[PDB]
C-alpha cells in the first residue's frame, strides 16, 4: 500500500515503489496526507500532481495510494453541506477543527459517519431477489423534501443476500450484500464515483418539458427546458442574482446543486451568506432551499485541482440525483475562472498552449460537460425518468465573447441568457436583453405548448417580432422625430412599450412579482398582443379613409384600457385564484373587444 | 485593404490601440458637431 | 452511447426478476388472469430459480427475453398500475377494474406523457404528505379528502374522467399547497367541498370512528369564535355530541352563526 | 514555448546521459 | 512544541548553476526547507531548498551564489519550512523583506512561528465584508468607499504618484471614528529613494504605532520579494485574526512580485506561460490577494489595498488582468490628472470599488452617502462630455445648465479630487465637499438623489 | 444509409479514426459493390480538435493556433478519398461540415480544409439573421469540379454565363451596400441603386427556400434571368450576345 | 527597437529609475532638440527638491506647475483643431495656444550645438519662464476682465498691442551666460517684466 516520496519540485511530487498504481489514481503524499493525483508512470516511480502547497514534504515520507481515481462520495448527508472542490465537506472541517482555516491535508470524509439517518429498506426486495445497477434497495429520510434513494451503483449486480431491516444507520454501516459469481460485496448507504466518468443509463431521452423560472422575460421569450444546457453572462452588472436566486426559490427542480469554481472570495461568501437565508413555499410550510441544495464552493486561492474539478463534482452530483428521478438542476457560477484554473494544470504539466493560451482540450472538457445534461430513463427497475439541466455562468473579458471559453461555450449551449448592464444600470431586472438572448429548445417544447398552452406559440411569436420593430424603427425615430412615423409604427412603439416596461421587467422583490406562474405570462402576453392586433386593425382597416384611427383616437376612446393592461403585473396569485386571474384576464379581453367596437 | 498593414509586434499593438482611442475620439467629437448642427438645422426649420 | 453489454444483460436480468416481484405484490392470490398472462415470458425465467450467472447466460443466449426498451415498457405499465393499488391500500380496487385499466395502459402510446401519470402523482403526492400530519385543521381535513379519493379511485380508476375525482385533487392540492397558519381559509375549502360534493355525509365510515370526531370537533371548534352570544355558543356547543361530520351540522352552525351575525 | 520545451528536453537528455555515463 | 534534534551541515556541493547551490548526500531533505550556507570566507548566507530528489537538494541562495565553491562552502540545514516569528509588536517597526529588523531594534520576540504559507481561510468561515475603511482620500471614500475585507488594487502606471497614494493612505486611514486598527504596509522592489520615503513618512508623522512596514528594496534578492507578500499577510492574519485587529494591507507593488515569479519559475526551468509568466500565476495571485476578509465569531478583518504598476499603461497585460479577476473592483491612478496637477490623480470615471454598496449605509456613514456618490458620478460624467461638447462648439453655443456641468466639473477636480498629501478628510468632510458641489445645481436637477435626502442636506 | 457516431462525451482519440471507417466503409462499397456513395462528415472541426489535443499531448511541432504542422495531409487523408475510378462504376462524394472558430475563415480549420476541398459551400450570419434559409452566402463559395459539370445535356447551354453574371451583380450590391452605409443613396449611382435592389430581389428568391422544397437546375436558371432581367440587356457584361439575344428576353 | 516604451529593458528600467526623459521620435523627426516629450517624462525627486526650489527660488514651483498646465492644455486644444478648426476656441484658448507655442519654441526647445544654447544656467532658465508664465497669467486676466462686459480684449487685440514683448519674449533665449553674466540676464529680464506689465496696463 505505502511508497515513499522520491523527490519535489514545485507542486510535483515523484514517488517510488508505485507499481501497483494507475494514471489518475488519487494519492496522499507526505506525512500531513496532502492530496494529489498521478499524472505519469515510468516504472515503479509515478509523478504526482498534489493540490495542495508542497513545502515541508520530505524524501522519504509516505505516499498512500488510494485504489480509485478522484471521485465524489454519493448518499445522505450530501443535502445542505458546502463541499469544497474535492469533496472536502468545509461545514465539518470548520466543526471538528474549530478554526477559520482549512488546514493543510484534511482527511474529513465527505460524508459525516455516526449520524443515524432513517432507513427503510426497499418492500420487494428478498433474500436471493435479482438486482442490478440503479435498483433502489432502500430510502433514507434525510430532509423532509428529499426522500433520497439508496440504488446499487451502476457496475454491481447479482444476487441479494442480506438488506438491512428498517432502522437507523449511518454511511459506514453495512446496507445490503450480495453475490456474483460466487463473490460476496457488502454495500452501505455510501457509493463512490470517479468524478470524471459519466453515470450510464437507459437512455438519453430528449429534453422537452419546461424548467421555469418564474421570471416572465425567461419564461416567455427564450424558453428553458428540463435537462437543458443554458448560459449567462456572469459580470458585476449584469444582475445575475436575480435568476440565480429566483431559480433556486422557485424553479420545478427537485434538487438545485451550485458550483463555485473559483469565485473571489468576498463573493463566494455572498452567495454562501444567501442560500441559508433563501426559503421556498413547500405544502404550505416555509422552509430554507437548503433543504433541496448542495453548494460546492471555491474561491480564487482554493488548490488547483479543486477549482478545475469542482465542476465536474458538481455534475457527478447532478446525476446522482437524476438517477433518484430527481428533476436536478446544476447553476455554474464561472466557468471563465474554471477555464483558467483548468489553463493552470495544462501550463505545469507543460502541455502546449492552443487558442488564447487555453489547452486543446478546453473545447472537449466543455463539450462532454454539458453533455453530462439531459433528460433519461433511468438504470434499475422502476423505469424512473430523472434530468440534470446546466445553467453555465461565462466572464467574457471587457463583454468580448470571442475567448475560447465563452466562444465555445455559447456554441455548445441550446440557451443563452444575455444580461446586459445598459438594462440593469436602468434597474430593468432581470435585465435580459431580449434581442441577444437565443433559445434552440422551441421544437422540442412546442410538443408541451400545443398540449398545455396552445395559444403560446403564436404569442411567443408576436412578441419577438413587436420588439424587433422597435429596434427597427427607433433608428427612424432618432432621425426624424417619433411624431413623423406612421400611425402603425406608433402603436406598434407603444405595445413594445408596454411589453418592455409592464412585462419583461419584474421587481422580485416585490409581493406582486416574487413569482410569476406561466398561466400569468401567457395571459399577460395574451392581452398585451391581442390589444395590438386590435389596435393594428383600426389603424390599417382605416388607412386611406376620410375617418381615420391613430394612437392618440385610440388612448382618448380608451386609455383605461391601457392602464387595465399595466395593472396585470401586480395581479397575484397568493391573494387571487387562478380562476380569478384567468377571469380577469377574460374581462379584459371582452373590455378591449367592446373598446375598439366604439371606433370600428 | 482589411488591415492596416502593420507588422505584428508589442509595438504595433500599442500603436492600434492609440490609433482606436484616436479614432473613437475623433467619432465622437463629430458626432458631436452633427448633434448640434442637427439642432440648429431643427431649429432653423422650425424658424 | 449507452451501455457496456455486462451491463445491458444485467438491466434485463433485473427486469425480468423485478416483473414478477411486482406481480406477487399487485395479485398475491393469481386473481389478475389476463395481466399475469402477458407478462409469462417474463414471469417463467423469474419463477424458474436459476442462478443471477444462468438467467444472465441464457439473456447473452437471447433465450430470456432480451429487449430493454420492450422489458421497460412492459415493466412501466405494471409499475404503474403497482403504484395505483399501492397508493389506494385502504380501499381494494375491484378486479374487473384492474384489468380494466391495464388495458387502457397497454393500449396507450406512451404512459409518462399521459393523464393517467399525472392524476396517479397527484394521488401519491397527497397520500405521501399524509405520514407527518401532526393534528391541525389542514392535515385532519387532508385525510379525510384522501381517503375519500381511495375509495372513489378504488371505484372508478384513474382513467374515467370522474367529475369528482377530478374537483377533489384540485381541491386537496390547493389545500395541500395552502398555507398552514391560514386556519380560516383551510376552514373554508373544507366547508365549500362538503358543501359542494352532493351526499349529505360524504365521509362517514370512510375513516376511524375517533377520526370522524376530529373532523366534528374540528368544525366546531373553529366556528366558536365567531359567535359573540353566550346561548348561541351554548347552542354550537352542544353539536359535540355527534360523531359523524355531516352536511346537517354545518348547516347547524352555519344557521346559528348568521343568527349571531344578527345578535350582536 | 514550443522551443523553449525542446530545449528544455535536450537538457534533460543531457542531465540523464551524463548521469548513466558515471554508472 | 519543537523540533528536539539536532542540525546537520553539509559541505557536499556537487555543483553551482546561477542562484542554485546543488547539495547532494543530504538526509531526508524537504521542499522549501530554509538553510544556512557558509561560504569559504565565514560570510553567512540564506536560502531554501528549491528541489529535493533522493540525496540531492538544489538551494536556492538568497543572495547571489557569488563566493560559493565545491569544497569549503557549508550549508546548514534548519529541518523546517520558513516560519515568521510573528507578535503584535511588529506594529511600531520596520522589517526587511526576509522579517529581519531594520529600525535598529532587536530581533522579534515571537508569540507564534506561523507558516509563511498560510493556508486557505475555510469559505464557510468567510463573512461578508459589513463597513468602511476610511482611506482619508475623497476620491476613494467619497466615490469609491472600501469594505472593511475587500480587495482593491490601485492601478497606476511608470511615474504615477502612486507610492504617494499608498503613503498618504497608510498615513490616512482608519476606521469611521462616529488603536484597534492596524496597517500592514508592504513594499517590493522599491528603490531606495522610495525606500526612504516609506520609512521617513511614517516614522515623521506619528502613525508608526498603528503600522508594520515591510521594505524589499530593488537591489534585494528576488526570492525576498516573494517571501515579502507572505510575512505582511502572515502578520495581518496574525494581528486580526489571532488579536481581534482591522487590519488594512497595502502591498505597493504586485507588478514586481509578478517579475519575482517570473524569475522564479526560471529558476526551476519551467516552461515560461502567458505573455512569460509563469501558467500558475493566477493561483499566486490569489494566493496573496484572498488571503483577506472577515472570519466567523471574530472582531478582526485583514483588507487589501494592493498598488499595481500597470505594464504599459495598458489593463489587458496579465498582472493587471488578472487582478481584476481574483480583487472585488479597482481604483485607477491616471496621467491625464497628473499632467493637470490634480493631486491624488485618481480618475473616479473608469474607479469602481465593487463592494461600495456594502461599505456605504445608515449608521456606518451619513445615510445620503451612496446617492451623493451616485450625483457626483453622474455630474463629473456629464460635465466631462459637456467639455467634449464645449470643444466643438465653444461657450456661446452652450446652455445655462450646460455651463453648471462645466462649472461643476472645474470646482469638482479643484476642490472634492484635489487634496493635497497631508491634508485628512474624513468622510463626512468629503460629503460636506460633496454637497458643496452639488449645490451648484438646482434642487430638481441631482436626479439620482431621492427629495427627502434633498430637503435633508442640499440647503447650505 | 450508414452511420458512424462519435458524440461529444465519446473519448476524443476516437475522432481520428470515426471519419476514416466511414471512408473505409464507403471504399468497399463504392469501388467493390460499384454504388455511389455520399460521404458526410460532420464537425471536421471535433475532429481537428482531437488532432489538436493529440498534437499537444505528444509535443508535435505546431502549425498556425497550434494544430499540428502534419494537419493538412491528415485531412488529406480523409478528404482525398472521394473520387471515380477507372472501370468501375462507383463513385465516392464527400460533403464534409465545418463550424468555424470565431467564424474566421482565415482559421487553419476551413483554411486547409480549403485547400484539399474542390471549392466550398459557406453559410452566414447575414443570410440567417434575416432567417433567410438555407442561409448560403454564394460570394465565398465556389465549386472547383462545377465548370466541368455545367454544360451541354448536363444542364441547360447557358448555365456557366448565368452563373458568372449572378455573382458579378451580387457581388457589385454587396459593395453598393458597404457604400451606402457610409454616405446615403445620394452619393450612389441609379445603376448602383439597382444593384442595390438586385441584391434584395436575389436573396428572396435565389438563395430564400423551404426545407422541403425542392428545385431543379432548369428552374433555377429561370429565376436566375428573372433576376438579371433587372438590368439592360447592355449591362449583363460577362455574358455573351448571343447567350443573351436567346434567354435575356425570356 | 522602435522607440517603444514596452519593450523589457525600458520596462525593468521604469520600475527602478527616479527619472526618466522620455525621448520622442516625432520631435526627434521635425529636429525639435533635445526632444524630450513633456507629456510622457517624469522625476520623482520632486517632492525632495521642493525643498531646495523654496529656499533659493521661491517663484520657481508655480511656474513649473503652470508650465506643465499651459503645455497639457496645449495638446487637449491641438487635438481639437484638426476637426473644430479655430471655431470653438476661445480667446483664452487662443492665449493658451500662443503661450505654449513660446514655452515649446522658446523655452523647452534649445540648439545643443550653438554657443547660446550649449547649456542654459538655472538663473537664465527660471527667468524665462517667469516671464512667460507672467504674460499668460497677465494676458487671461486682459480676457477674463471683460467677461460680459460691453467691450472684450480679445487675443487679437492682446496680440497686436503686445506685439514688442513677445518678440522680447522669444528673444530671451539668445543671452549668452558668458559674456552676459547672470546679473545682467536677471536685470534684461526684469526689464522684460516691467515692459510687459507696461504694454498690457494700456488695456487695463
Amino acid at each position: 500500500t505505502f511508497g515513499y516520496v522520491h523527490g519535489v519540485s514545485g507542486p510535483v511530487v515523484t514517488a517510488c515503489d508505485m507499481a501497483g498504481a494507475a494514471m489518475y489514481e488519487l494519492v496522499r503524499v507526505g506525512h500531513s496526507e496532502l492530496v494529489g493525483e498521478i499524472i505519469r508512470l515510468e516504472g515503479d516511480m509515478a509523478t504526482i500532481q498534489v493540490y495542495e502547497e508542497t513545502s515541508g514534504v520530505s524524501v522519504g515520507d509516505p505516499v498512500l495510494r488510494t485504489g480509485k481515481p478522484l471521485s465524489v462520495e454519493l448518499g445522505p448527508g450530501i443535502m445542505g453541506a458546502i463541499f469544497d472542490g474535492i469533496q472536502r465537506p468545509l461545514s465539518d472541517i470548520s466543526s471538528q477543527t474549530q478554526s477559520i482555516y482549512i488546514p493543510r491535508g484534511v482527511n474529513v470524509s465527505a460524508l459525516s459517519r455516526d449520524i443515524k439517518w432513517e432507513f427503510i429498506p426497499s418492500k420487494n426486495l428478498r433474500v436471493g431477489s435479482h438486482i442490478t445497477g440503479g435498483d433502489i434497495y432502500g430510502i433514507v429520510n434525510e430532509n423532509s423534501l428529499i426522500k433520497h434513494k439508496i440504488m446499487l451503483p451502476p457496475r454491481s449486480r447479482g444476487s441479494v443476500t442480506y438488506i438491512a431491516p428498517p432502522g437507523n444507520y449511518d454511511a459506514s454501516d453495512v446496507v445490503l450484500e450480495l453475490e456474483f459469481e460466487g463473490v460476496k460485496e457488502k454495500l452501505s448507504m455510501v457509493q463512490v464515483w470517479p468524478v470524471r466518468q459519466v453515470r450510464p443509463v437507459t437512455e438519453k431521452l430528449p429534453a422537452n418539458h419546461p424548467l421555469l423560472t418564474g421570471q416572465r422575460v425567461l419564461d416567455a421569450l427564450f424558453p428553458c427546458v428540463q435537462g437543458g444546457t443554458t448560459a449567462i453572462p456572469g459580470a458585476f452588472g449584469c444582475g445575475k442574482t436575480v435568476i440565480s436566486q429566483s431559480l433556486s426559490k422557485y424553479s420545478n427542480s427537485d434538487v438545485i446543486i451550485y458550483v463555485g469554481c473559483g469565485e473571489r472570495g468576498n463573493e463566494m461568501s455572498e452567495v454562501l451568506r444567501d442560500f441559508p437565508e433563501l426559503t421556498m413555499e413547500v405544502d404550505g410550510k416555509v422552509e430554507s432551499i437548503m433543504k433541496r441544495t448542495a453548494l460546492v464552493a471555491n474561491t480564487s486561492n482554493m488548490p488547483v485541482a479543486a477549482r478545475e474539478a469542482s465542476i465536474y463534482t458538481g455534475i457527478t452530483l447532478s446525476e446522482y440525483f437524476r438517477d433518484m428521478g430527481y428533476h436536478v438542476s446544476m447553476m455554474a457560477d464561472s466557468t471563465s475562472r474554471w477555464a483558467e484554473a483548468l489553463r493552470e494544470i495544462s501550463g505545469r504539466l507543460a502541455e502546449m498552449p492552443a487558442d488564447s493560451g487555453y489547452p486543446a482540450y478546453l473545447g472537449a472538457r466543455l463539450a462532454s460537460f454539458y453533455e453530462r445534461a439531459g433528460r433519461v430513463k433511468c438504470l434499475g427497475n422502476p423505469e424512473r425518468e430523472g434530468s440534470v439541466s446546466i445553467v453555465g455562468a461565462v466572464s467574457p473579458p471587457g463583454g468580448d465573447f470571442s475567448d475560447p471559453v465563452t466562444s465555445a461555450t455559447l456554441g455548445i449551449v441550446q440557451v443563452f441568457w444575455g444580461l446586459d448592464k445598459k438594462l440593469a444600470q436602468r434597474k430593468h431586472f432581470p435585465s435580459v436583453n431580449w434581442l441577444i438572448s437565443y433559445s434552440k429548445y422551441m421544437r422540442a417544447l412546442d410538443e408541451y405548448y400545443d398540449k398545455h398552452f396552445t395559444e403560446f406559440v403564436p404569442l411567443r411569436t408576436k412578441a419577438k417580432e413587436i420588439l424587433q420593430e422597435e429596434e427597427d424603427l427607433a433608428e427612424i425615430v432618432q432621425l426624424v422625430g417619433k411624431a413623423s412615423l406612421a400611425e402603425t409604427d406608433k402603436i406598434t412603439l407603444e405595445v413594445a412599450k408596454l411589453i418592455k416596461d409592464d412585462f419583461l421587467q419584474q421587481n422580485g422583490y416585490t409581493p406582486y412579482d416574487r413569482f410569476c406562474p406561466f398561466y400569468k405570462t401567457v395571459g399577460m402576453l395574451s392581452n398585451m398582443i391581442s390589444f395590438y392586433d386590435m389596435a393594428r386593425r383600426a389603424v390599417e382597416t382605416t388607412a386611406q379613409s376620410d375617418n381615420k384611427i391613430t394612437w392618440s383616437i385610440i388612448r382618448e376612446h380608451m386609455g383605461e384600457i391601457l392602464y387595465k393592461l399595466s395593472s396585470m403585473k401586480f395581479k397575484d396569485p397568493v391573494k387571487d385564484g387562478e380562476a380569478k386571474i384567468k377571469a380577469d384576464y377574460a374581462q379584459l379581453l371582452e373590455d378591449m373587444q367592446n373598446a375598439f367596437r366604439s371606433l370600428e | 485593404k482589411d488591415r492596416i498593414e502593420i507588422f505584428p509586434s508589442r509595438m504595433a499593438q500599442t500603436i492600434m490601440k492609440a490609433r482606436l482611442k484616436g479614432a473613437q475620439t475623433g467619432r465622437n467629437l463629430l458626432k458631436k458637431k452633427s448633434d448640434a448642427l442637427t439642432l440648429r438645422f431643427r431649429q432653423i426649420l422650425k424658424k | 452511447g449507452g451501455l457496456t453489454s455486462e451491463q445491458y444483460h444485467s438491466q434485463v436480468v433485473g427486469k425480468i426478476g423485478y416483473i414478477a416481484r411486482c406481480m406477487q405484490t399487485i395479485d398475491p392470490e393469481n386473481n389478475l388472469k389476463k395481466i399475469r398472462e402477458d407478462y409469462q415470458d417474463v414471469l417463467i425465467w423469474a419463477e424458474k430459480n436459476y442462478r443471477f450467472e444462468e438467467i444472465l447466460e441464457a439473456s447473452k443466449s437471447g433465450k430470456c427475453p432480451n429487449d430493454l426498451d420492450a422489458l421497460s415498457r412492459r415493466s412501466l405499465i405494471l409499475q404503474e398500475l403497482l403504484r395505483l393499488v399501492s397508493s389506494i391500500s385502504p380501499f381494494k380496487m375491484k378486479l374487473d377494474l384492474i384489468e380494466s385499466q391495464y388495458e387502457k395502459m397497454k393500449q396507450h402510446v406512451n404512459l409518462w406523457k399521459s393523464d393517467y401519470h399525472v392524476k396517479l402523482n397527484q394521488l401519491n403526492q397527497l397520500t405521501d404528505y399524509l405520514k407527518n400530519a401532526a393534528p391541525t385543521p389542514k392535515n385532519n381535513f387532508l385525510r379525510a379528502m384522501t381517503s375519500v379519493l381511495q375509495m372513489q379511485i378504488a371505484q372508478y380508476g384513474i382513467t374515467e374522467d370522474n367529475e369528482g375525482i377530478n374537483q377533489l385533487f384540485k381541491l386537496g392540492l390547493h389545500l395541500l399547497a395552502m398555507a398552514n397558519e391560514k386556519i380560516d381559509e383551510q376552514y373554508h375549502l373544507f366547508k365549500g367541498y362538503v358543501k359542494d360534493q352532493p351526499e349529505e355525509s360524504p365521509f362517514e365510515g370512510i375513516l376511524p370512528a375517533e377520526d370522524q370526531k376530529i373532523l366534528v370537533k374540528t368544525m366546531i371548534d373553529y366556528a366558536m369564535p365567531k359567535l359573540s352570544s353566550k346561548v348561541l355558543q351554548d347552542k354550537l356547543s352542544a353539536l359535540s355530541s355527534s360523531d359523524v361530520l355531516t352536511k346537517t351540522l354545518l348547516d347547524s352552525i352555519d344557521r346559528i352563526v348568521k343568527e349571531n351575525e344578527k345578535l350582536n | 514555448f514550443y522551443r523553449l520545451k525542446k530545449i528544455q528536453e535536450k537538457k534533460k537528455i543531457i542531465k540523464e546521459k551524463s548521469e548513466k555515463d558515471l554508472e | 512544541n519543537y523540533l528536539s534534534q539536532p542540525r546537520l551541515t553539509y559541505k557536499t556541493v556537487s555543483g553551482v548553476n546561477g542562484p542554485l547551490v546543488i547539495l547532494d548526500h543530504v538526509k531526508f531533505p524537504r521542499y522549501a526547507e530554509i538553510v544556512h550556507l557558509t561560504l569559504p570566507d565565514g560570510t553567512k548566507r540564506s536560502g531554501q531548498v528549491l528541489e529535493v530528489s533522493g540525496s540531492k537538494a538544489v538551494v536556492q541562495v538568497f543572495e547571489g551564489t557569488s563566493g560559493i565553491d565545491a569544497k569549503k562552502t557549508s550549508c546548514e540545514f534548519t529541518g523546517d519550512i520558513l516560519r515568521t516569528p510573528v507578535s503584535e509588536d511588529m506594529l511600531g517597526r520596520v522589517f526587511n523583506g526576509s522579517g529581519k529588523p531594520i529600525d535598529r531594534g532587536p530581533v522579534v520576540l515571537a508569540e507564534d512561528f506561523l507558516d509563511i504559507m498560510g493556508q486557505p481561510i475555510n469559505p464557510q468561515c468567510r463573512i461578508y465584508p459589513e463597513e468602511m475603511i476610511q482611506t482619508g482620500i475623497s476620491a476613494i471614500d467619497g466615490m469609491n468607499s472600501i469594505a472593511r475585507g475587500q480587495k482593491i488594487p490601485i492601478f497606476s502606471a511608470a511615474g504615477l504618484p502612486h507610492n504617494e497614494i499608498a503613503a498618504q493612505i497608510c498615513r490616512q486611514a482608519g476606521l469611521v471614528k462616529k488603536e484597534n486598527f492596524a496597517i500592514v504596509f508592504a513594499a517590493m522592489g522599491v528603490n531606495m529613494e522610495t525606500a526612504r520615503f516609506f520609512k521617513s513618512d511614517f516614522e515623521e508623522n506619528g502613525s508608526m504605532d498603528n503600522v508594520c512596514l515591510f521594505l524589499n528594496l530593488a537591489n534585494d534578492p528576488t526570492i525576498e520579494r516573494i517571501i515579502t507578500p507572505r510575512l505582511a499577510l502572515t502578520t495581518a492574519e496574525f494581528l486580526a485574526y489571532q488579536c481581534e485587529k482591522h487590519v488594512l494591507v497595502i502591498l505597493t507593488d504586485m507588478s514586481s512580485y509578478a517579475e519575482a515569479l517570473r524569475e522564479v519559475s526560471a529558476a526551476r526551468e519551467e516552461v515560461p506561460g502567458r505573455r512569460g509568466f509563469p501558467g500558475y500565476m493566477y493561483t499566486d495571485l490569489a494566493t496573496i490577494y484572498e488571503r483577506a476578509g472577515r472570519v466567523e465569531g471574530r472582531n478582526g478583518s485583514i483588507t487589501q489595498i494592493p498598488i499595481l504598476t500597470m505594464p504599459n499603461d495598458d489593463i489587458t497585460h496579465p498582472i493587471p488582468d488578472l487582478t481584476g479577476y481574483i480583487t472585488e473592483g479597482q481604483i485607477y491612478v491616471d496621467r491625464q490628472l497628473h499632467n493637470r496637477q490634480i493631486y491624488p490623480p485618481i480618475n473616479v470615471l473608469p474607479s469602481l470599488s465593487r463592494l461600495m454598496k456594502s461599505a456605504i449605509g445608515e449608521g456606518m456613514t451619513r445615510k445620503d452617502h451612496a446617492d451623493v456618490s451616485n450625483q457626483l458620478y453622474a455630474c463629473y460624467a456629464i460635465g466631462k462630455d459637456v467639455q467634449a461638447m464645449k470643444a466643438v462648439v465653444g461657450e456661446e453655443a452652450l446652455t445655462s445648465d450646460d455651463l453648471l456641468y462645466l462649472e461643476f466639473l472645474q470646482k469638482f477636480e479643484k476642490n472634492f479630487i484635489t487634496q493635497g498629501p497631508y491634508e485628512n478628510r474624513t468622510v463626512y468632510e468629503t460629503l460636506d465637499i460633496g454637497w458643496q458641489l452639488l449645490r451648484i445645481f438646482p434642487k430638481e436637477m441631482l436626479k439620482r438623489i431621492p427629495q427627502s435626502t434633498l430637503s435633508e442636506f442640499y440647503p447650505r
